[PDB]
RNA sequence: GGGGCUGAUUCUGGAUUCGACGGGAUUUGCGAAACCCAAGGUGCAUGCCGAGGGGCGGUUGGCCUCGUAAAAAGCCGCAAAAAAUAGUCGC
RNA sequence: UGCCUGGCGGCCGUAGCGCGGUGGUCCCACCUGACCCCAUGCCGAACUCAGAAGUGAAACGCCGUAGCGCCGAUGGUAGUGUGGGGUCUCCCCAUGCGAGAGUAGGGAACUGCCAGGCAU
RNA sequence: UCCUCCUAAAGAGUAACGGAGGAGCACGAAGGUUGGCUAAUCCUGGUCGGACAUCAGGAGGUUAGUGCAAUGGCAUAAGCCAGCUUGACUGCGAGCGUGACGGCGCGAGCAGGUGCGAAAGCAGGUCAUAGUGAUCCGGUGGUUCUGAAUGGAAGGGCCAUC
RNA sequence: CCGACUUACCAACCCGAUGCAAACUGCGAAUACCGGAGAAUGUUAUCACGGGAGACACACGGCGGGUGCUAACGUCCGUC
């Protein structure tokens, strides 16, 4: 039910981004892990992703479910987007209120080159 | 003799489909005039104050049925 | 949460073997405790709402939420949006703290306490029961009160069935018949 | 006379009664009287036919009136001019299409059914015919 | 009664103003707003004044 | 055969007829019909054919019966055939 | 390369309900407690910020169930654009277009990206 | 006089002293942004409390609601709350729809300055359609003007508005 | 008498069937109308501007209808 409500309150932003036809960086947030990935404007192709489920950024993090890991994930995904040429991208809350872990990840991504 | 009521009426607003689909339109051209959102705005289609769909770019008008509720959408193919 | 920490393992052990459970989470649990000072005949004077919101605060330390009507029933000549009663809901620690007070110190100030009804379950066993006075609670005395109003307590539990809720309450030593 | 208890609107357009019937087979009783022509049956005619068949069969069974008068027919008062609104409601009719079943019954024998419908049909303008229920 | 017509004049030195409606029986307080001033090209506070 | 005004003590959308008389629900005692039971007493009955009943006739035929069926008596009708009725008001 | 899990979409009523019981090495959920920084117009019912003691009990997901909802032929029927007719409040023929409902049947979804956990 | 449904014959339009109803408003919030939320009805339990309120659970999914009459829509919600605010801005405006005409309406985008949102973005009133009246004559404030010899003034024009 | 009981009677939801609706549509034609491509034919028959008019009393039949009585060589709409 909570997931359904989140989808209900996020599909408005989903449709807004789709009709704007820009690139969107989405954030899946769970109490244990937090993912992040950019999506092509058509909404069916993934260009870059980063999360706490990978050893690459999991071996230097105390716990996955905290703002510190989200910041590292945002830094890594922003660096990969910059090295692949992706620089302009909007940020999708995916229904999660902009505060805490998602806010820290968005700030790290903004600070690591990816301008929103 | 006698008197009868309900002799009043209202002027038609000339609603309906204007381009009928498959035509070449210009920027700002009104596609459909309607009271409610029977047809929803799609690609390069703006919604007016009175739910009028106006094209924001020249191209082709296309009728399709998408969405989870099988709603009709007007799409501007900028070919 | 003294009763919580003391009786949780005991009631789990009892109920698992009673109902042939297979997991710890399957034992019926306690969700919340709700109480509404249903002050209806208070349209003429709003001071009754303040008195209710003070008596309920004294009974359970919080700020009662002044509820508003949503239907405007003409049988009492009321309009929606007017304050009618005040509800207080307690979760977890406060729920347990109020539960022990309603279990232990509830008898001395009430009369003819021959037990409580065993059929107060709303199908799913949520145990809504009512009391006819407020001075039953030790916090509120009789010298400082002007009116006499009761409560509509409801101990909402996670029990699947009414018999499971009854077994839940019996293990929590509540005075049934 | 039977008529709807209430309607959304009092007056209705004249309309046209063209097409074929919808209920053309007996589904309740065993014998039936069904209209073969085209016309409009009125509530008074329906009541007269029902009374005739009931008194012919002595209520030794059951009767089903498949049709129901629901179309209000209005006529202007005598000696008035044209226009000045629509005339007040006068009576109620039921549109009838060829092949539609009008009356149904069971229990009574074939001879009694055919001798009752024979006299009950003379109270209706539309010509009718007698049929028996079959297996599909 | 009906809605009275009022004029919101700019607090600046210019005499620019806007026109609007008002119900001066349930809202006796004056209609002070912030409106754009074409004369000075700045958003300034407009007090409410009579339609005279 | 057609129009206008009344069907309002209020026109301005929120009368406790103050009271007796219907109906609701809340707080009290009890009678197998507001209860669900054979256990103390340890007697001769459940039902099985039941006889026509106060002066007269009668109720699911058993509320009354017993020996192998008869008076029937706990109610209902005839019956109480005081229901003849404010104040003023003639010889 | 095959197992299932997560995220984003296409397709949005053969793609959805009811019943049967499985899933935890991964991922998700339940959950612990909470001064922070955030929150309840009362309560961590919801947001969250610190995590892994336990559980798959509710969910979520998966496999079969024809009890449902639905998709629905061929043929037939109703309707009709043209021309020509009758007994003309309606109907016939030569022509093409041919519905809706109901039968036979189908059916317990396919499919594109990465992101890991599995045997290889 | 204007609006909604049908007659109106599946584009637009289409008449009658035809059948049915409304409009001559309200709102500095009933607008803008952001965040959050999802009923009508019915069943069970519960102190007054009742065919009815305020509560706890369940059946059901828009059968509720739109400030209003009706039609078309609304779940991303156009339906309901909370915080900030005045875009209910100024001058324009490619294009289009509807009218014989006077006219009316939709509208991307540009320049200046704002409100909300971290941001992407939204705001030139209200879910849309009724809520309205040409011209003349005059009133009010400004005016980069006109000023009948000159310099002003009177008056007129221009802009906003009655 | 409790009434044994159905007394040519009426009787909420829930299900199973049977019909009706211009102001009902979970569905849905032909024709009508717009646009894109192509041959053949038609004295440009198409559009824009200017000069000049005339005209805003129509009727009947066919088709789908309101009104009327599916009555009128009656009346009101749309096409030929
Ligand atoms: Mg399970
Ligand atoms: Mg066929
Ligand atoms: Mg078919
Ligand atoms: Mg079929
Ligand atoms: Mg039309
Ligand atoms: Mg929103
Ligand atoms: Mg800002
Ligand atoms: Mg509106
Ligand atoms: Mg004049
Ligand atoms: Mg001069
Ligand atoms: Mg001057
Ligand atoms: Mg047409
Ligand atoms: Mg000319
Ligand atoms: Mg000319
Ligand atoms: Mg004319
Ligand atoms: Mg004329
Ligand atoms: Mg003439
Ligand atoms: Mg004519
Ligand atoms: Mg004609
Ligand atoms: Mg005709
Ligand atoms: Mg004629
Ligand atoms: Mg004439």
């Amino acid at each position: 039910d909570k997931k359904s409500a989140r989808i209900r309150r996020a599909t408005r932003a989903r449709r807004k981004l789709q009709e704007l036809g820009a690139t969107r960086l989405v954030v899946h947030r769970t109490p244990r892990h937090i993912y992040a990935q950019v999506i092509a404007p058509n909404g069916s192709e993934v260009l870059v992703a980063a999360s706490t489920v990978e050893k690459a950024i999991a071996e230097q993090l105390k716990y996955t479910g905290n703002k510190d890991a989200a910041a590292a994930v945002g830094k890594a995904v922003a660096e990969r987007a910059l090295e692949k040429g992706i620089k302009d991208v909007s940020f999708d809350r995916s229904g999660f209120q902009y505060h805490g872990r998602v806010q820290a990840l968005a700030d790290a991504a903004r600070e690591a080159g990816l301008q929103f | 003799g006698g008197s009868t009521r309900n002799g009043r009426d209202s002027e038609a607003k000339r609603l309906g489909v204007k381009r009928f689909g498959g035509e070449s339109v210009l920027a700002g051209s009104i596609i459909v005039r309607q009271r409610g959102t029977k047809f929803h705005a799609g690609a390069n289609v703006g919604c007016g104050r009175d739910h009028t769909l106006f094209a924001k770019a020249d191209g082709k008008v296309k009728f399709e049925v998408k969405g989870p509720k099988n709603r009709k959408f007007i799409s501007i193919e900028a070919e | 949460a003294k009763l919580h920490d003391y009786y949780k393992d005991e009631v789990v052990k009892k109920l698992m073997t009673e109902f042939n459970y297979n997991s710890v989470m399957q034992v019926p649990r306690v969700e919340k405790i709700t109480l509404n000072m249903g002050v209806g005949e208070a349209i003429a004077d709003k001071k009754l709402l303040d008195n209710a919101a003070a008596d309920l605060a004294a009974i359970s330390g919080q700020k009662p939420l002044i509820t508003k009507a949503r239907k405007s029933v003409a049988g009492f000549k009321i309009r929606q949006g007017y304050p009618i009663g005040c509800k207080v809901t307690l979760r977890g620690e406060r729920m347990w703290e109020f539960f022990e007070r309603l279990i232990t110190i509830a008898v001395p100030r009430i009369r003819d306490f021959r037990g409580l009804s065993a059929k107060s379950f709303d199908g799913r066993g949520n145990y809504s029961m009512g009391v006819r006075e407020q001075i039953i609670f030790p916090e509120i005395d009789y010298d400082k009160v002007d009116r006499v109003r009761g409560l509509d307590i409801t101990i909402t539990t996670t029990a699947k069935s009414d018999e499971e809720g009854r077994a839940l309450l019996a293990a929590f030593d509540f005075p049934f018949r | 006379m039977l008529q709807p208890k209430r309607t959304k609107f009092r007056k209705m357009h004249k309309g046209r009664n063209r097409g074929l019937a919808q209920g053309t087979d007996v589904s309740f009783g065993s014998f039936g009287l069904k209209a073969v022509g085209r016309g409009r049956l009125t509530a008074r005619q329906i009541e007269a036919a029902r009374r005739a068949m009931t008194r012919a069969v002595k209520r030794q069974g059951k009767i089903w009136i498949r049709v129901f008068p629901d179309k209000p027919i209005t006529e202007k008062p005598l000696a008035v001019r044209m226009g000045k609104g629509k005339g007040n409601v006068e009576y109620w009719v039921a549109l009838i299409q060829p092949g539609k079943v009008l009356y149904e019954m069971d229990g009574v024998p074939e001879e009694l059914a055919r001798e009752a419908f024979k006299l009950a049909a003379a109270k209706l303008p539309i010509k009718t015919t007698f049929v028996t229920k079959t297996v599909m | 009664g009906i809605r009275e017509k009022i004029k919101l004049v700019s607090s600046a030195g210019t005499g620019h103003f806007y026109t609007t409606t008002k119900n001066k029986r349930t809202k006796p307080e004056k209609l002070e707003l912030k409106k754009f001033d074409p004369v000075v090209r700045q958003h300034v506070i407009y007090k409410e004044a009579k339609i005279k």
